[PDB]
């Protein structure tokens, strides 16, 4: 059994967007489906329910009249169409399969929906290198990017131990993020260490390689 | 219908018994539990109050009737650390969720390691200045950073971020950034990072002089 959500992105307030769920590995027309969303601030919130028939639909009191849930049985696809989007609508949205008693056995990976007036902006990535002996700490600073999410990797992900990546914090419509990596002194600067940052929204792919510096 | 979960957060050492509470506004038709490990979707854990999902371990139990339901673990485990959510269906919308219980893993006190990073040459060329402090691998979680310029505390334009508990260490780390204009940054020579933690009465201090680097 698999469920794959899609159709997420950045949306204007008062905008409309549609999400889809593709269901595989079970008899689809048999089951009811739900939409559930999560925000760090407000956590787990149910959105809407559609019966296998489509005859029965339930809507969250908050989304009523602005959101419509529908399905296409031949396709195996579940639909949520959103209109009149508000800031509170920003969430990660999961499609779920309804089981007896209405608990959810299977969940989707999720699509993130962000609704903001704020303009898309690419990050600038700065390597952080030690200042002027038994260990070394280095950092990547990624700042001035909107919206989430960014992906930070070290050495193509080849280097994953002693890594800390810190959640982004948003100030004045822009996000700041950082990462620190700790490797033994023999390891750096002898072998190469690089910061790879990916911003999907900007299509930005950037690499920063830490270099010791002095004048 | 309102589900109230207590405690909001708890710490359990390994080999400890832990119990969690969901409180219901009205008698519930169905009470379910889910487990979420952050950065992934919530997982099915318990359905219909007492029934284990295939693949959940024996230690977990689900209980309660009427208004009060409980989740307990026989013995705490490292892998167990997660957020737990209770959910209900009464046969009428809305279907409703708990605020959730965050279960931390208790461990020995640890002191942070502190690193201070001056602004990058590229950032300066760009016309801005940023200074970063890392506070790495400490316990327990609450911590303080103070910034000093030329001996004077600066509280303005500082952003702080926390990881969740580390996978191997079970520790926490925090990151601090001080943001200045280049011209302003060039006003002062010395930048200092002060970190205060329960482990030590005295703060741990790192600094550099704009001169020399
Ligand atoms: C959100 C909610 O209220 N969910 C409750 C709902 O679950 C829905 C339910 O739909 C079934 C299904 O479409 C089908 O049943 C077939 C099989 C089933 O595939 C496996 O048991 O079950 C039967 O053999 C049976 O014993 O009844 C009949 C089979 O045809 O058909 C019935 C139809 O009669 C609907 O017209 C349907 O049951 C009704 O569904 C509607 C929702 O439109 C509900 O309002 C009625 O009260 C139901 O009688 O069951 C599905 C099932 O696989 C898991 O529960 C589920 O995915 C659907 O969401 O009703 C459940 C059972 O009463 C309840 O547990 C849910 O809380």
């Amino acid at each position: 059994v698999q469920l794959v959500e899609s159709g997420g992105g950045l949306v204007q307030p008062g905008g409309s967007r549609k999400l889809s769920c593709a269901a595989s590995g079970f008899t689809f027309r048999r089951f009811g489906m739900h939409w559930v969303r999560q925000s760090p601030e407000k956590g787990l919130e149910w959105v809407a329910y559609i019966g296998g028939g489509s005859s029965t639909i339930y809507y969250a009191d908050t989304v009523k009249g602005r959101f419509t849930i529908s399905r296409d049985n031949p396709k195996n696809t579940l639909f949520l169409q959103m209109t009149s989007l508000r800031s509170e609508d920003t969430a990660m949205y999961y499609c779920t399969r309804d089981e007896t008693g209405s608990w959810f056995a299977y969940w989707g990976q999720g699509t993130l929906v962000t609704v903001s007036a704020a303009k898309t902006t690419a990050p600038s990535v700065y390597p952080l290198a030690p200042v002027c002996g038994s260990s070394v700490t280095l950092g990547c600073l990624v700042k001035g990017y909107f919206p989430e999410p960014v992906t930070l990797t070290w050495n193509s992900g080849s280097l994953s131990s002693g890594v800390h990546t810190f959640p982004a914090v948003l100030q004045s419509d822009l996000y700041t993020l950082s990462s620190s990596v700790t490797v033994t002194s023999s390891t750096w600067p002898s072998q190469s260490i690089t910061c790879n940052v990916a911003h999907p929204a900007s299509s930005t792919k950037v690499d920063k390689k830490i270099e010791p510096r002095v004048p | 219908i309102v589900l109230s979960q207590s405690p909001a957060i708890m710490s359990a050492s390994p080999g400890e018994k832990v119990t969690m509470t969901c409180s219901a506004s009205s008698s519930v038709r169905y009470m379910h539990w889910y487990q979420q490990k952050s950065g992934t979707s919530p997982k099915r854990w318990i359905y219909d109050t007492s029934k284990l999902a295939s693949g959940v371990p024996t230690r977990f139990s689900g209980s309660g009737s009427g208004t009060s339901y409980s989740l307990p673990i026989s013995s705490m485990e490292a892998e167990d650390g997660a957020s737990y959510y209770c959910q209900q269906w009464n046969g009428y919308p809305p279907l409703t969720f708990g605020g959730g219980t965050k279960l931390e893993m208790k461990r020995a006190d640890a002191a942070p390691t502190v690193s201070i990073f001056p602004p990058s040459s590229e950032q300066l060329t760009s016309g801005g200045a940023s200074v970063v402090c890392f506070l790495n691998n400490f316990y327990p979680k609450d911590i303080n950073v103070k910034w000093k310029i030329d001996g004077s505390e600066r509280q303005n334009g500082v952003l702080n971020s926390w990881t969740d508990q580390d996978s191997k260490d079970s520790t926490y780390s925090m990151s601090s950034t001080l943001t200045l204009t280049k011209d302003e940054y060039e006003r002062h020579n010395s930048y200092t990072c002060e970190a205060t933690h329960k482990t030590s009465t005295s703060p741990i201090v790192k600094s550099f002089n704009r001169n020399e680097c």
